[PDB]
């Protein structure tokens, strides 16, 4: 399967983008500039940390739900300034979601091992 | 017919690969002179800078002497007295 | 051409003494097919060939029961024999715009020669002898892909390329772009190469192999540049128009530099000499003040 | 159809041949040009610096070279106050 | 008595000579500075002329591989 | 020169069969005083100078009686005084003038590294003329010290700033705001290491007619000047848009004397050794190359 | 007191003369340092770039010359290809 | 005579506006105007728009008798610069001074970022002279100027 996504995939698995675990995982550029032309994928995630990250994640899932092939499953990553209750209300309004910490490697193994068993 | 156009379209294709290479070639040599010109460039002014500073040192100098001929002349004007 | 490779493969397939014949004839069959179709329309040229992809891959596995752990390597050797004969035929087909869009790229890139990376904010600093030392090769590996006919050596050129590219990040920032390397490089016969890949690369090598991920993000960068605009730069049109007027002016710096030079020699030749005058005009004081008093 | 086609092909091939011709003359000339450019860039340039860093001294030994020569005559007028 | 005048004298000429020296000093720092910026810019060009040079040396050593693989392909 | 002005001054007032005497003797009385008072507090020195300025200024109106005209006399009068007086009044031994004159002379001495890439001055010196008037502004601030009187002086200020506006205009072709100006003059001062700089300035501040200083063209120049200056002593990396790293760096491991030419002297042999290297290697493929071409030509031409 | 004034004065003068004498040395030496030095700066530098631009270019005759020998020798496999 | 100073953020037309108000470069002005038979003349200090030399203003303005602060309307930043310039003004400039502020580059106002009623609000809150101006069409220039002049003794 093909997954579409600096440090959080670094704890899980030379190159920053591609890492084979099959987990065939592709990584996105931190810049806001070349945002369109994204779709090639059967799995996907969305990551935020700053509430702007949250906002970009919003219009990002709002790009995804519309454009793609119908089958693909999505997963969201927290990475304070925002209520979790807010983020979770948003997430369950639109139906897998979690907050993660890689230095202790908290939910690092998990979100991947939960994304894997989802794909039919 | 198929001689008249197929083989012709191939001849064009190759003559086109060919322009492509010579175009590549020129723009390479050309980009190059722009670079030699650039590296001469940043330098050429630092090359001016010593020149005119060592134009200034000469005007201030010509000036201080233009003063000292006047000074020894007034001083020997102070000596001629009784 | 037809001789020696005829030998290398007849040497190659007999190793099984089982499957050795099947592949040979099926091959020369669809072969006469695609060479018949050599004059057939291009889109119509690729079809019974990719059919041949999916079809061989399936036909052999159900009946043959052979471990595919070695097939990881079988994906490679197969493409050589085909592309050698077919290059003349299928590379830059006269039926397509391949040649033409190759020139689209060549001209466009040349015309973009005025752009620099600090605006893209690409994670490099080429000031270091090292990162730029790999910048140079970064430029050349994407180039040599055209030198080789086969998709093996070609995609090996893409992969090797994408790989020596992030290392500039690792030398400058030290973190583990696309647009920046291609745009300074101006790669030859691009579209029919790109397409040579599209039609004749292994779709699986596009799916599992790294060369796939590399290649996919490449064409993203390409089709990005083709219509590359102001808004991907975030810069205004008043000056932009000026930049579209043309900065070509190549011999020109050297022309201007070369003017200045002789007035500058003129400046210092316009110096030494009065200082040499001021030499004489100097002592004539000192000796003059010397003689007139030496009297008394 | 052929009568339509062959016009256009003799076209691109002719235009483009003249085009090759452009780019050919252009390059061989441009390069001959630059080879010359480095020459009259260097010969002069070094004949510039080289005269310079060594010519702009002359003025330096003169700025320093005055102050003792001014001291010479300044001392020289001192011989005179005794001659009064 | 007379020593204090001759001592004024022991000072002033020195202070003058101090000028002569101190000027010379500012100067050489600066011709030196200027030279400096040139030599840094010169090195910068030289080694570039070297990069294209290993770039080419390898590009031929590869093109021999290219003719060997292709003439192996034709015979 | 303490000799000569006695004539010129008289030549000026000789037309007046009325007030010429009236002012003249009045002046030389207390002036005779100032040679005696040369030992009084300096502040008191500029004091009875500014007083005597202002006092004639009222008194002539009192007996003798237009301000349209004053700016033109203001030069001449002070001219006669400073000619005899400069010697007493420039750089007092009692004062720190000498001291900060050297403080600044060294301060700017250390400034040999400056480029207007740091300051962003809107000038381009590359054109011959532009550098010609650049040179002149400097020749003016150098020549600034030469003048015994502060009028000729303040004219060097003006004139300098003028050769600066001039270059500003030729380089820009738009005239200059002081966004387009201050860093210029600083660029000139920085290049002047100007002589007896401090004590010249203060000689002016303390000695000159203040109106020609407030109203006259000279006011704005001298002002922005001293500003530029006392700014130069108090200097910011972050006002240069530089990190603390460069700011300390160009002065921190350098200023060891003569070492720079040494370093440059080493380097220079290193590079020339390299270009001999590259060249002789390209000669290696001068040869090592063709033998492939003609070699793939001839060795293959056989059959 | 007079005679103390005379020792301390003899100190200031002897010491100052060894010192003047020092500076005249250092200085005159030093001008000799830079004269010849900027000579070497110069002479060398010119002889140096003269090598740069007389040489760094000598190679693009190759920059283009390799691309020609690559087009003609890629061609010889074509002069054979009909044979 | 009469002393005034000119302060602003750079290239905001700190340069331009006075310039229009072609032989030399852009100095202090010394312009003579009279609304009466008696004549009042002006003095004008061109000051650093460049932001790092925004530090030395004290003596530029010291003996001066009037003043000006420039803000651009298409750069709210030049307006904030303007406000700080004001607070500094009332406090450490000789409080004897008289004040006037305007938004400029009123030619391209399809690009306007600074609100008229807002800036006039902040102006008339601290009792400021406020009628915005243009240098290109030259609108309230001499108008805002006689406005300037009705104030001095």
């Amino acid at each position: 399967f093909k997954l579409v996504l600096s440090s959080l995939v670094l704890r899980f698995v030379i190159g920053a983008a591609f890492l084979t675990q099959k987990f065939e995982i592709w990584d996105t550029a931190g810049q806001e500039r070349y945002h369109s032309l994204a779709p090639m994928a059967q799995a996907a995630i969305v990551v935020y940390d700053n509430e702007e990250s949250f906002a970009r994640a919003k219009n990002w899932v709002k790009e995804l739900q519309r454009q793609a092939s119908p089958n693909i499953v999505i997963a969201l990553s927290g990475n304070r300034a925002v209520d979790f209750q807010e983020a979770q209300s948003y997430a369950d309004d639109n139906s897998l979601f979690m907050e993660t910490s890689a230095k202790t490697s908290m939910n690092v193994n998990e979100i991947f091992m939960a994304i894997a068993k989802k794909l039919p | 017919t198929r001689d008249q156009v197929k083989k012709l379209q191939l001849m064009l294709r190759q003559a086109n690969d060919q322009l492509e290479k010579t175009m590549k070639d020129k723009q390479e040599l050309e980009d190059f002179i722009k670079q030699s010109s650039e590296d001469s460039s940043h330098q050429i002014s630092a090359l001016v800078l010593r020149a005119q500073a060592s134009e200034i040192l000469l005007e201030e100098l010509q000036q201080g002497l233009s003063q000292a001929k006047r000074d020894v002349q007034e001083q020997m004007a102070v000596l001629m007295q009784s | 051409e037809t001789d020696r490779v005829s030998k290398e493969f007849i040497e190659f397939l007999k190793t099984f003494h089982k499957t050795g014949q099947e592949i040979y004839k099926q091959t020369k069959l669809f072969l006469e097919g695609m060479h018949y179709k050599r004059d057939l329309s291009i889109e119509e040229q690729s079809e019974c060939a990719q059919d041949f992809y999916h079809n061989v891959a399936e036909r052999m596995q159900t009946r043959g029961k052979v471990p595919p752990e070695r097939v990881e390597k079988i994906m490679d050797q197969i493409e050589k024999y085909i592309m050698t004969r077919l290059y003349k035929y299928v590379f830059c087909p006269e039926t397509t715009d391949d040649e033409k869009k190759d020139l689209a790229i060549q001209k466009r890139i040349r015309a973009l020669r005025w752009v620099t990376p600090q605006m893209l904010c690409v994670p490099v600093n080429e000031d270091i002898p090292e990162v730029s030392d790999m910048v140079v090769k970064a430029i050349t590996d994407i180039i040599e892909m055209d030198s080789k006919r086969v998709p093996r050596d070609k995609l090996a050129c893409i992969t090797k390329c994408s790989k020596h590219i992030f290392n500039a990040i690792k030398i400058t920032k030290n973190e583990p772009t696309l647009i920046y390397i291609v745009l300074k490089g101006n790669p030859p016969r691009l579209q029919s190469n790109i397409q040579y890949i599209t039609r004749f690369c292994n779709p699986s090598r596009l799916m599992t192999g790294e060369d796939g991920y590399y290649f996919t993000n490449l064409c993203c960068a390409v089709a990005f540049i083709e219509k590359l605009d102001a808004q991907s730069l975030n810069l205004s049109q008043e000056d932009f128009d000026r930049y579209m007027s043309g900065q070509t002016s190549p011999r020109k710096q050297m022309y201007k530099n070369l003017d200045l030079l002789s007035q500058l020699n003129e400046r210092q030749e316009r110096i030494m000499n009065e200082a040499k005058k001021l030499e004489k005009d100097l002592i004539d004081w000192t000796d003059g003040i010397a003689r007139e008093v030496q009297d008394i």
